């Protein structure tokens, strides 16, 4: 019986490579193959995922060449990468993340082929700078079920953090198949490079700002000020001459000058100051 | 327990340092703990490694070491840095 | 006579079949062995795909050679 | 010809994906590989990679192997997944130049006529850049000694699509950063400009010691650039270049005190209303 | 006892500065 | 140089190899000596587990080493 | 004069250094001793880990002070 905890393991690669691929199929649901192996029973590692050729009709798609894969496979050997099949995903723009239909059939075969398969669905058009939304399931027993049985064993906690959502559940996760939790373990090197990721030069810290355009910048600002201190000194005036919500509700239109006065000041203050400190510091720096 | 052993708990950390299995980790980051134990001062360079590392889960055995290490002294120097992991 | 096919996944299967046997048959046999329908299926030989309409002899199948299976990948 | 290039992530973790892995097929410190791009308006950009196999016996040059028609082969199984690109150049992922690297560009140039050389040094130990970009010239010399064949220096940088820095962003759950505003201008344009600063200033010391007998003088060249370098470096800060530098500070400063007046203003007026509003409503509520 | 009074405000002292400190902490990393 | 490898079933087999020695080659000793398959063989060492490219005093393994052989079973 | 390390064993190492000594030389003498790759190591002092370029002077260390040395055990 299958353990709650077991973990799919995907390794950083594999993912930028999945999103750079769906949004490109911007409306349709392009699918690939994905290369990994069976660590243990509570775990599965996917290391890397290639595309393929494809057709489709915006309401389906499918692969044309089956020759082209044994090929790419059995070619990569040769270069350190003996990694076998271990599943496939596809991805669902904006509909959400759920199996349907179809993708349960091309599923089910797997499993007879091989046991611990793993379906993944990506959505690359709600995901976001913070967040990327995947997922994994596993179809559920071919019924038989009307014993009761629980599909899988539970001895920890480990696997009931996450609350499922609406959607899939209108298409029934847990009535046809289950979820697997997604985990990432970085390495040590690629960690190290991606902190790189944005390192920008010496050569540009030391560098000044030219001095005139500069004093333009500073003459607009505090020619701006004044505007904002004439509607401040009104603004301190009539206040607490009505009821207190209604002074923001009668200031959704007109803005608000403390706002606007608070954050010229932070404009004048860092561009002022760090120009000066660069200037003083490489005033001694070169002879 | 509690008898620092200058081999085992190298013979250990090694191990668990090079493994790829989960499980084996969720052992040993309690495992290590109890070769301290109200070693007080003495523990403290094993603290200094394992909250250092990289690996999430012997960054947190750090920590029940140094609750292990210190148990009823009420030390401050332990609370400053053991609260500030939470933060 | 016997014949290996082996799949994608690193599973290796071992059929015993008479030169006169058609595709087909292979598929038909192939699906009583683990259930996979018979449409999903291709087959490949020496680089280029099989298809029904012959016999394993036309392709000049030979003793223990090896046949490579793959999926039909449809999502939608 | 070309101006400058242009990476994108995706090769930077191929990269790295190749140099672990190669462990399962031999003991070699070095990899190599070919870059698909695109370009315009002499901007290069390249987005994608494969690696080929590669080997050389490193006890000598002019001793090495490299698989055409693996290469060929590749290049047209990826060409039918994707039209948008073109055989554009290659990597190697060794720290520093090799002797041979000018003989593998000779072979590699019969794919493409312009071809760039980017060094991808995978194991950093300082602060800086993870890539840099070379192309192929001829160099005539004064000195009569015949023309030379060597290499020369593209300036680079990191580029990005939407489409990834989502998921960078993702990823990117590892240490603090973003200390913002001026905390961040400081350090990242002084400390980390200085230190570079110190570090190119060693290397220029630690090759002058070389001409000490250990090598021979490479060229009045880089003497001639030296001397050009020490005779440019700001006049002293002595004359009425004083005068000039008061004048800028003193405006500079009297805005800012300007600012911190207002800003001290509003605090007051926050302070009134939260002491009034306060003790009404305690005797109100009593 | 007067003793056991000094000692304990002497300790209340350092558990103040301990709880300064870390509210401090706090407060910078939820802006982040 | 002599080194000791312990199986599942705990058998014991003694080998004489040479620092430079490669690990693809005491996976072939094995295989001539016991009759496993060399590819269904992983070598574990401590935690490390040990790559076919590359050579023994690589891993600096020292005399009368202990060193456990694992059999990845293959689905079926 | 007289410094003091310690390693997460209980092993500790006294060694002899000069003021104006940088820590290259540190880490390269450490080697000499132990046998330690130069760069499968960091030293930690106040708290804080050291920076190569800098001399000991330059972090305030005084006499018979003891820093730790942090270490990939078994490098890989």
């Amino acid at each position: 019986a299958v353990d709650t905890a077991e973990q799919v393991y995907i390794s950083s690669l594999a993912l930028l490579k999945m999103l750079k691929h769906g949004r490109a199929g911007v409306p349709m649901e392009v699918m690939g193959l994905m290369l990994g192996e069976f660590v243990d029973d509570y775990t599965v590692r996917v290391i890397d995922v290639f595309a393929m050729p494809q057709s489709g009709t915006g309401v389906s798609v499918e692969a044309v060449d089956p020759v082209f894969q044994a090929k790419m496979l059995d070619m990569l050997k040769q270069t350190g990468r003996p990694e076998m099949v271990v599943g496939w995903y596809h991805s669902h723009p904006g509909f959400g993340c759920w199996l349907s239909g179809v993708d349960i059939n091309t599923q089910q075969s797997f499993e007879a082929l091989s046991e611990r398969a793993v379906a993944v669905v990506v959505d690359p058009i709600q995901s976001v700078k913070g967040k990327v939304v995947i997922d994994a399931f596993r179809l559920i027993n071919a019924n038989m079920m009307v014993l009761g049985h629980e599909p899988r064993q539970t001895t920890s906690n480990l696997g009931h953090l996450n609350k499922p959502s609406i959607q899939a559940l209108i298409h029934g996760l847990n009535r046809h198949y289950y979820s697997i939790t997604i985990n990432y373990r970085k390495n040590e090197l690629e960690q190290k490079m991606l902190l790189n990721l944005h390192k920008k030069s010496w050569m540009e810290g030391l560098t000044l700002q030219d001095y005139s355009e500069h004093c333009k910048h500073n003459e607009s600002v505090v020619k701006e000020m004044l505007e904002l201190a004439k509607n401040y000194n009104k603004a301190v005036e009539e206040e607490d001459k009505m009821t207190p919500e209604q002074l923001a509700i009668k200031n959704v239109g007109k803005q608000d000058p403390k706002r606007h006065l608070e954050e010229h000041v932070d404009v004048l203050m860092t561009s002022n100051i760090v120009q000066c400190l660069a200037a003083m510091l490489d005033t001694v720096v070169f002879k | 327990l509690g008898s620092k052993n200058a081999q085992a708990i190298e013979d250990m950390v090694g191990y668990a340092q090079e493994t790829q299995h989960e499980k084996i980790l969720r052992g040993l980051a309690v495992g290590i703990a109890l070769v301290m134990y109200g070693r007080m001062e003495e523990a403290d360079a094993l603290i200094e490694s394992l909250c250092r590392d990289k690996d999430p889960i012997l960054r947190r055995s750090g920590m029940y070491t140094v609750a292990m290490a210190y148990c009823g002294s009420g030390n401050n120097k332990a609370i400053r840095r053991l609260l500030h992991v939470a933060v | 006579m016997q014949i290996f096919v082996k799949t994608l996944t690193g599973k290796t299967i071992t059929l015993e079949v008479e030169p006169s046997d058609t595709i087909e048959n292979v598929k038909a046999k192939i699906q009583d062995k683990e259930g996979i329908p018979p449409d999903q299926q291709r087959l490949i030989f020496a680089g280029k795909q099989l298809e029904d309409g012959r016999t394993l002899s036309d392709y000049n199948i030979q003793r223990e050679s090896t046949l490579h299976l793959v999926l039909r990948l449809r999502g939608g | 010809a070309v101006q400058k290039v242009v990476v994108h992530p995706l090769v930077l973790l191929s990269v790295v994906d190749h140099f672990n892995r190669i462990g399962k097929v031999g003991n070699q410190k070095r990899v190599v590989g070919v870059l698909l791009g695109s370009w315009q308006k002499k901007v290069l950009d390249v987005s994608n990679s494969f690696a080929v196999p590669f080997d050389e016996d490193d006890k000598d040059d002019s001793v090495w192997f490299l698989d055409h028609d693996y290469l060929e082969n590749m290049y047209g199984m990826f060409k039918k997944v994707n039209a948008r690109e073109r055989i554009v150049g290659w990597y190697h992922t060794g720290p520093k130049l090799h002797k041979n690297d000018i003989a593998i560009n000779e072979l590699m140039k019969r794919y493409c006529p312009n071809s760039v050389l980017v060094i991808i040094d995978v194991k950093p130990k300082d602060l800086g850049l993870p890539t840099e970009a070379y192309i192929s010239v001829e160099e005539v010399h004064d000195d009569g000694t015949p023309t030379s064949k060597t290499f020369e220096h593209v300036t680079s940088e990191i580029g990005a699509e939407e489409a990834e820095e989502v998921g960078v962003e993702h990823l990117l759950r590892d240490i603090k950063d973003t200390t913002v505003g001026t905390l961040s201008q400081r350090i990242t344009n002084q400390v980390h400009g200085l230190k570079g600063l110190n570090s190119k200033l060693l290397d220029i010391r630690s090759y002058l010691e070389k001409v000490a007998t250990g090598k021979l003088p490479i060229n009045h060249q880089i003497i001639y650039q030296l001397q050009d370098v020490f005779n440019l470096l700001p006049d002293v800060s002595l004359q009425e270049f004083v005068k000039a530098f008061y004048l800028k500070t003193n405006d500079q400063m009297v805005v800012v005190y300007l600012a911190s007046l207002i800003r001290s203003v509003v605090a007051l007026h926050n302070l009134i209303n939260n002491k009034i509003a306060n003790r009404d409503a305690e005797k109100k509520e009593g | 006892d007067l003793y056991s009074r000094y000692k304990k405000l002497q300790q209340e002292l350092e558990f103040l500065e301990v709880q300064e400190e870390y509210i401090k902490d706090e407060q910078k990393n939820l802006k982040k």
